[PDB]
């Protein structure tokens, strides 16, 4: 006889490797701010990642039916080092993201540093205009002091969608 | 017969090596996903490419010595049992591996009498728990040279080059012929030296102790084995009162066993098969075998009560192991003692039993009944967050590791940091491999 040829050591990928975790860091009326950690704890293979961005989508509709527009949001943050935080941007319809590329820093599973890296960023309108989340698609399953694992605010590696959605309605 | 399926645990003793690869990998080959390109700046200090090879252990130091043993000891049993490892499906498996680490040797051999012997920093790569592929720190490389050599791993690389060029003459004669170049340079490099000054960042984890007299014989006679070229032969035996005597005597030693420190055993019975004139070689392999199964003389190795021949705290199933390959191929020569071959057969298998679960339990990772789960290793294990006890258990199953194994009355622990129990290494698969062709020879290709 002779050992089974299947045999092999491609194993079955048990967790979500490469993935961002939010929450509400701190919320006004006119404003949202977001923690996001992103996370590199691959093992399939284990690999540095020195190239990864996400996208936190928003939907202006209620910035649109007062009279607003996309350039009276602000994006800011005084804590984003080795994070580079975009304006608004349009997707489709009257949905808008902020990118936030971590390219040029490395983040792999070698060390509590290594593996994860937090960015904080906020988006505002100006005083006295409603900004509402609630209909925003990266807002969805967030919550105030904490951070959960979220597929509504997806992971690219030098632009390419490795985790999570983008918001495709009622499109697929 | 037999009790396990040699076949099976064969595969999976090989396809361990596959799992300590360095260098840049082909993920469309591989016949695994957890392993991607790593130490590819390996080198890069001495502005050479130093890729590829082999991690030791359950670290990602690569050091020669043990390296160019285990692939001269994988490289024996395809010499002596190339028909089995066919039979089993594992001969293009077996030689993609031993490649793997000459194509290395080749690289760290720039010049005739300059060798590379060492790539990476043995405290620096142990102070740090995580996947090769992420490896943070720097990785010097170290190298022996005519004004200060190494003689023992120059030699043993010279060995596994020589043994290389014998079994790729068929699959692949143009590579066969470069290794054999090589080989041949080494030798005369390690032979002309004889000095170990240039050795020193293995100090601490592979020192010389037996010196380099047994190695340059090993390499002489693999070079005779290798060219025919009768001057090959007469080297090897003109260091034969450099070996060793047991203490106090001169009477060649035998009380330890084939080891990446020791070919002296090997190098005994390779040379009574060649010179078939029942002389002193024929005595001192049969003087070592002896001790290691009925006795010589009234002494013994020490056995567990189940059954392990135990010569040490520290990688016990590796010496029991090769120990028992050198049994089997003993048993093979036509010219050899029948009575002591039938002994030490018997001996062999009871050995791969043991490793394999004749106790209630394997010692081999991903084999049989309740293997070791958490080996000392840290690719296999795959922490995120540079510590041995997160995640609790092993992200991936290090198949066909062999395990240090347990103390000298069957004890043992699955504990990733119990060191005596749950090493493994390239030098604890080598000889064991061997083991397993014999017995799949024997029980499993019907
Ligand atoms: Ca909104
Ligand atoms: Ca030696
Ligand atoms: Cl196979
Ligand atoms: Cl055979
Ligand atoms: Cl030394």
């Amino acid at each position: 006889g002779s050992p089974d040829p299947k045999f092999n050591g491609i194993e079955e990928v048990p967790e979500d490797e490469i993935f961002v975790e939010a929450g509400v860091n701190a919320s006004g009326n006119n404003f949202i701010e977001i923690k996001a950690i992103v996370n590199n704890k691959s093992g399939w293979p284990a690999r540095v990642c020195e190239n990864l961005s996400f996208r936190y989508f928003i939907n202006i509709e209620e910035i649109v039916n007062a009279g607003k527009s996309a350039s009276d949001l602000q994006v800011s943050s005084s804590y984003n080092q080795g994070a580079k935080l975009s304006d608004v941007k349009h997707y489709k319809d009257n949905i808008y993201y902020v990118e936030v590329d971590l390219s040029g820093t490395k983040i792999y599973p070698g060390g509590q540093s290594a593996y994860k890296k937090e960015v904080q960023f906020r988006i505002s309108a100006p005083e006295g205009t409603v900004f509402n989340p609630e209909n925003d698609y990266s807002y969805q399953g967030l919550s105030a002091g904490t951070v959960v694992k979220s597929e509504y605010i997806p992971v690219y590696d030098a632009g390419v969608l490795v985790f999570g959605r983008e918001p495709l309605e009622h499109h697929h | 017969t037999g009790a396990f399926n040699y076949g099976e645990a064969l595969q999976k003793a090989i396809f361990f090596y596959e799992c300590q690869r360095s260098g840049k990998l082909d993920s469309s080959t591989l016949r695994l996903n957890w392993r991607g390109d790593s130490g590819l700046d390996d080198g890069k200090d001495a502005g050479i490419d130093l890729t590829g090879g082999w991690y030791d252990a359950g670290d990602h130091v690569k050091f020669n010595l043990p390296m160019s043993y285990s692939a001269a000891m994988l490289g024996w049993a395809v010499y002596e049992y190339e028909d089995a490892f066919k039979q089993s499906g594992q001969y293009n498996h077996i030689l993609n591996n031993i490649k793997w680490a000459c194509d290395y040797f080749i690289k760290c051999h720039p010049e005739k009498d300059v060798y590379y012997y060492q790539v990476g920093d043995g405290h620096a790569d142990h102070a740090w728990w995580g996947p090769a592929e992420v490896m943070p720190m720097e990785r010097p490389s170290y190298k022996v040279d005519r004004s200060s050599p190494g003689s023992t791993v120059v030699a043993e690389t010279s060995a596994a080059l020589a043994i290389a060029s014998i079994i790729f003459k068929k699959v692949d004669g143009e590579y066969s012929k470069e290794c054999l170049k090589h080989a041949k340079e080494l030798f005369e490099f390690a032979d002309t030296t004889k000095s170990d000054d240039g050795y020193t960042a293995a100090n601490g984890f592979y020192n010389s102790w037996s010196g380099f007299y047994d190695e340059l014989s090993w390499a002489a006679v693999w070079l005779y084995l290798a060219t025919n070229d009768s001057s090959y032969l007469d080297k090897a035996e003109s260091y034969s009162d450099k070996w060793g005597y047991e203490p106090q005597t001169n009477i060649p030693k035998y009380k330890w066993a084939q080891c990446w420190d020791d070919v002296t055993y090997g190098t005994y019975l390779l040379l009574a098969r060649i010179k078939n004139d029942n002389g002193k070689y024929k005595e001192a392999i049969e003087r070592h075998l002896d001790w290691w199964t009925t006795g010589y003389n009234g002494e013994r190795i020490t056995y567990t009560p189940k059954g392990l021949a135990w010569l040490d705290q520290w990688g016990s199933l590796r010496y029991a192991t090769t120990t028992a390959f050198l049994a089997c191929v003993y048993s093979d020569w036509e010219n050899g003692d029948k009575e002591k071959a039938k002994t030490y057969l018997e001996f062999a298998r009871s050995q791969a039993d043991y490793a394999l679960g004749s106790t209630g339990r394997s010692f081999v990772v991903g084999f049989g009944e309740n293997p070791p789960k958490r080996p000392h290793h840290r690719t296999a294990h795959g922490s995120w967050a540079d510590s041995q006890m997160e995640p609790p258990e092993h992200r991936h199953v290090l198949y066909g590791a062999l395990v240090g194994g347990p103390d000298s009355t069957d004890n043992y622990t699955d504990d990733i940091s119990n060191y005596t129990c749950n090493e493994v290494a390239c030098d604890y698969n080598a000889g064991f491999v061997g083991l397993l062709a014999k017995m799949y020879k024997l029980y499993g290709e019907l």
